[PDB]
């Protein structure tokens, strides 16, 4: 059963967008990013950063 | 002088109209919709509030 889907949108930094997706075509699996004053990282999959 | 005369008149055909415009109006039909509001709440009971 589901218990709560907490969903939001998360803003791409800017070293993300030219350097990355810009460039290599590629995003990052982690997004990095500042809701409700407070630095918060979310992992995709619980897995590591690619 | 040989001055003119009346015009020939119109000749004017008498009959029946029916005037059309674009419809813009939408086209309106009676639906039903059945679905089931699953709320989940999760409360945390203190000494003396909740």
């Amino acid at each position: 059963q589901f218990m709560g889907i907490f969903e939001d949108r998360a803003p791409v930094p800017f070293e993300e967008v030219i350097d990355k997706i810009n460039a290599k075509g590629v995003c990052r699996s982690t997004a990095k990013y500042v809701r409700n004053n407070m630095e918060t990282t979310a992992f995709h999959r619980d897995d590591h950063e690619t | 002088r040989r001055c003119p005369t009346r015009p020939e008149g119109q000749n004017y055909t008498e009959g029946i109209a029916v005037v059309f415009k674009e419809n813009i109006a939408p086209y309106k039909f009676k639906a039903t919709m059945y679905y089931k509001d699953v709320t989940v709440s999760q409360v945390w009971f203190g000494h003396r509030y909740s």
